[PDB]
């Protein structure tokens, strides 16, 4: 690559080595396991670069990671892209068959896998062709990653290349035949960091991330860069605490003992934290959770506001950076009582800097922002995936009409608040994972005696939504719900179906509502059953 | 085969822990390391072996063996 | 495309409309269903081109076909490539999950599916995204293909384009994680036709295909262009008989009633034909079967030679056109008795025109053709797939060292006869389908109590090879063969495993042979169990 | 439940044809349309229901109900 130093490229190395602030004695904490300053973190990143170079990782290679939220994942967020390689983040919560498919599709060269994820590998390790090396990670001195790092020097000259080289990739299981691969460049990640820092750092007094915070993620960190927050924290040079496996009690202990002030999670985790008996004698009045999983319910928001938690909601998705919207309260709205506060904080929010976010109908006609008309959201931003990896038709359907199609139906108020009414599909979302209703319909239709199977979604608190199934039996056929539940469970036991179908809650009916054309009225069915 | 023995053996079979080593105060998540999801198929078999129906509100209340034992013996 | 008429492009339309011979009143026969001359066949091809154009099929589209050997498949072999579209041939004998994977990978626009293959579709139809239209085929006047054709004119001006545009694609399930996609161009298919016609038409008196033959395939016709034979037959303008579904009795009836003289099959079908009671009072002394499935056994060859059948063997594979080698007997060898004849006719044969076929060791060192030294076969020819579709690492391993790696270990005599000794892997091949030993090993290792599972292959006549499994039980564990057989069968019942594992024949052992390093001695195990 | 009735019901369950409509002369491939592979899991259940072991040489000999009936009643 011809440098031309006057021509500046936006790279992740500039994010690490040209931060907003850098205190060499600020800490990085891995829960009750490890602690080390920022200087040793930089040294470790350089050592990891040396180790990867020794392993034979070139500028076009892919390194896949499968582990929990820890300092090692933070080191991988930086070392692998800075060498010019591609970081493939594996969703450990997918079924083994889907995990194997994503590994084969991405063509990973090296795999860094945690010890306790080894069983999942053991039932797919035979069918993996591209992988040359496995590095097994442990939480003790026995870790292979740690032994690899300590054989290397803390010196390394990181290359400079084009800012449009791909940095990260991960696979979204949004309803389709197979998982789809998204990817982002160095430029896009740097611009996402800068834009969101501009948006949420400049807020007057509420819901701001600044250089005095202490950050602890509660998002799995293989889900779209942990909403980009680990990159931002490193940019601000703040104390970072990584909990590892999510356990409510140890999480609360970390919050108390480390004085965490900024976190992000999904509604289920927040509900679990609030329902824990250990969370009654704690001081929560310094904490700034961002809820972005799905549809922060107003009841949970009110329950959190009485604990003195600055809870606000945000909107994004796998294809969008992810962050697209955040709720910011004006100083007049900061003095409303708890009910109106809960109503405002549970909206999807206003769009962030450099985002367009129109609302459109099926003919690509921009609807008015009158506050009640609904349509699909279409966006333009500096950090959107241009297409799906190794895909053409779905890529064209993603960017139809010159805009990125989110797949969510919402209405936009006069001041700019966005409220998502539904999806453009009849799909379910159990907790933070995607599950397809059509696939469950087919699996249940493969039963011995089934007339019509239609799967709809019903709301929930510990899960957000449950995949209700409605089955009509054949002539003189009588099978209990246990039979069909076990039949569906058998598929999950083979690694075909994700574990989120373990609470399917099937229901036997005899009449199926159908439209004038005859299509199953899933909205009417939801209002019925 | 009393209620407590049956409950403990369900817990051991589900979570893989030996029934002889199960304790009355063991917590599904913290002690036995059961994932929130695993604890749900757990409640499923409790009902299956006691031919009952556990309402959701109570299903969230059980987090230790003791809980389940009390709920079952009480019905 | 700029034509430049002096610049000649090798296209399949030139194969259809510039044949070696064209008799407008020669017949095309679909067994007991339909008969029509070559003139109506040309008219039907033009009508099918019109119908495909009306459906919106452009020059880059893919049309997938799923049916039996019939006149419709022959029409698809010509119409779809001539329009410039790509013909994806679906292997109906793969598991539904693999079929769905191949459909999604190839991104088919239209699917032409037979009626009796509908159930397979019904359990994957939900997870198909790219397909816009299904055409259901039947053997009566109710067929949708027939109704589509009769609404169109018999006039069409076929385009001329570059000869390097892709014509056909199909997926090989040779041992890997997922099926691999091969593809060929118009030029490659035309050159394969011309080269094999030159090789087998110029033979003096034995095993030749000429303009007076009557041709009937017994290869499924979705397996690598039916060895290219339907293209050759059309070039020679000979009578063609298509049997449909392979049933030994109806096949024998067609052979007798239509006076078939040239066919190709795999050893299993030939064994079934010879073992049929209807095949004792028939005159087989005009028939020229080519056996190319795998390792034509000498016993079957002798049994066929006593019926006065000109049986000879050929060698090819999915990546190679397929044809690479054919056995041709010199007039001195035509007077040997039945035993030496059977020995010679069962070899893999000499290479065909324009084929190189060296024998090499693991360091790419060309071994001598002394007749006993063995090595892997590496080939160069005008009709080899340049790589696997949408694949990089396996593509590089396929063409390592500038030659195509077959994966078969053989030795070459002084005169040029090739004899394949084994494979470069421990893989099984039940009848004409590929089955992976490693995947079965993993599936069985997922059992409740298993110590070591190793799968080897043992020969057979009705199947060619059976996938023997050797399982060592754990401490104080005793499970019968029925348990493990049913456990494996359950996976097949879910569409995960191919049906060729229904004769696994597991075996319980207690000692596993291991090398000095410790690897399972699969050859020693085969000699043991 | 004689040998013939059991054999015919195995054939009907395997190939999906009603046992009341099964004929003694029905051929697995030609008449009932059973694929060569299906006929092998067929032989498998015959053995399973008669607690015997069919050698391969004989397994290829059975192609109609009659065959299987004779082979079984004869052992
Ligand atoms: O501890 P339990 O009992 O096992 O709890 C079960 C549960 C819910 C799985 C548990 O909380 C847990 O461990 N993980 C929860 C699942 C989760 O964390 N899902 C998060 C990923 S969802 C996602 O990627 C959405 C991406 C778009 C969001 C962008 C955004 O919000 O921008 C603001
Ligand atoms: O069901 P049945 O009638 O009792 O018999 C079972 C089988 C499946 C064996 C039956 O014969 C059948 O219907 N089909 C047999 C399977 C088959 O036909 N396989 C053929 C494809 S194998 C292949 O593609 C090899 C390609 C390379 C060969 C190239 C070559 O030979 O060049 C000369
Ligand atoms: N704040 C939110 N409000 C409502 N739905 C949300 C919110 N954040 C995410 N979602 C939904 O969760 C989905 C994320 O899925 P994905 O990123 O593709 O893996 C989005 O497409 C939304 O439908
Ligand atoms: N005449 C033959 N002799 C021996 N093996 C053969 C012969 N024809 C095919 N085969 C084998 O069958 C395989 C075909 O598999 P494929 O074409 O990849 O789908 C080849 O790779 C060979 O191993």
């Amino acid at each position: 690559y011809v440098n031309d130093p006057s021509n500046y490229q936006l790279l992740i190395k500039n994010l690490l080595f040209s931060p907003v602030a850098f205190n060499p004695e600020q800490e990085i904490v891995y829960a009750n396991h490890r602690r080390h300053s920022y200087k040793t973190f930089h040294d470790r990143v350089r050592q990891f670069a040396n180790a990867l170079t020794k392993m034979g990782v070139k500028k076009g290679d892919t390194v896949a990671v499968m582990d929990y939220d820890s300092h090692r994942y933070l080191e991988c967020y930086f070392a692998i892209p800075m060498i010019g390689a591609k970081l493939h983040m594996i969703n450990v919560r997918l079924s083994p068959e889907q995990i194997l498919y994503t590994i084969d599709h991405a063509e990973d060269d090296i795999i860094l896998i945690h010890e306790e994820f080894l069983p999942i590998l053991d039932q797919i390790k035979g069918r993996i062709d591209t992988v040359t090396r496995y590095v097994v990670l442990r939480d003790d001195e026995e870790c292979e990653y740690e032994r690899l790092l300590e054989q290397e020097s803390t010196e390394y000259n990181f290359p400079d290349f084009d800012e449009n080289t791909v940095a990260t990739t991960f696979y979204t299981t949004g309803t389709t035949g197979f998982p789809k691969g998204v990817f982002f460049t160095h430029r896009q990640l740097v611009l996402h960091t800068m834009g969101i820092l501009s948006t949420i750092g400049t807020n007057a007094s509420q819901g701001r991330l600044h250089q005095g915070d202490i950050y602890m993620p509660i998002t799995p960190m293989f889900h779209v860069h942990a909403w980009g927050l680990p990159y931002m924290a490193t940019m601000l040079g703040v104390k970072q605490v990584y909990p590892g496996k999510y356990v409510p009690d140890v999480l609360l202990n970390l919050i108390e003992q480390e004085k965490v002030t900024f976190s992000h999670c999904v509604p289920t985790i927040l509900h679990l934290l609030l329902s824990s008996p250990k969370s009654k004698a704690m001081d929560f009045s310094g904490w700034k959770v961002v809820i972005g999983g799905a549809a922060l319910p107003k009841a949970l928001c009110k329950s959190a506001l009485e604990r003195d938690i600055d809870v606000f909601a945000g909107y994004g998705m796998s294809e969008t950076g992810p962050i697209l919207s955040i709720v910011q309260l004006t100083p007049e709205q900061l003095e409303l009582d708890v009910d109106q506060q809960a109503e405002y904080r549970s909206k999807t929010g206003k769009k962030v800097a450099l985002v367009e976010a129109y609302i459109v109908d099926e003919d690509m006609n921009k609807l008015p922002h009158d506050g009640e008309t609904a349509g699909e959201i279409v966006v333009r931003a500096p950090w959107l995936t241009p297409n799906y990896y190794k895909d053409n038709k779905n890529s064209k359907a993603l960017w139809r009409g010159g805009y990125l199609h989110t797949g969510d139906v919402a209405h936009i108020d006069d001041e700019g608040f966005i409220k998502i009414t539904d999806r453009v599909k009849d799909m379910i979302k159990i907790s933070g994972e995607w599950v397809s209703s059509l696939e469950l319909e087919d699996i249940l239709h493969q039963h011995q005696s089934v007339s019509e199977v239609a799967v709809i979604g019903m709301p929930h608190n510990k899960w957000g939504e449950v995949p209700l199934a409605l089955v009509t039996l054949k002539e003189d056929a009588q099978v209990t719900e246990k039979e069909l539940l076990g039949f569906a469970k058998d598929f999950i036991n083979k690694g075909i179906l994700a574990r989120e179908a373990l609470l399917l809650k099937v229901k036997i009916v005899d009449e199926i509502a159908k439209t004038s054309v005859g299509k199953v009225d899933k909205k009417e069915l939801r209002k019925l059953h | 085969s009393t209620i407590e023995e049956r409950v403990k053996k369900i817990i051991g079979e589900q979570l893989g822990v030996k029934q002889e080593e199960v304790t009355n105060n063991a917590s599904f998540v913290e002690d036995l390391g059961a994932d929130s999801l695993d604890t749900v198929e757990l409640v499923m078999a409790l009902e299956e072996e006691f031919d009952t129906e556990i309402p959701d509100e109570e299903a969230e209340k059980i987090t230790t063996v003791q809980a389940a034992i009390d709920y079952i013996n009480g019905h």
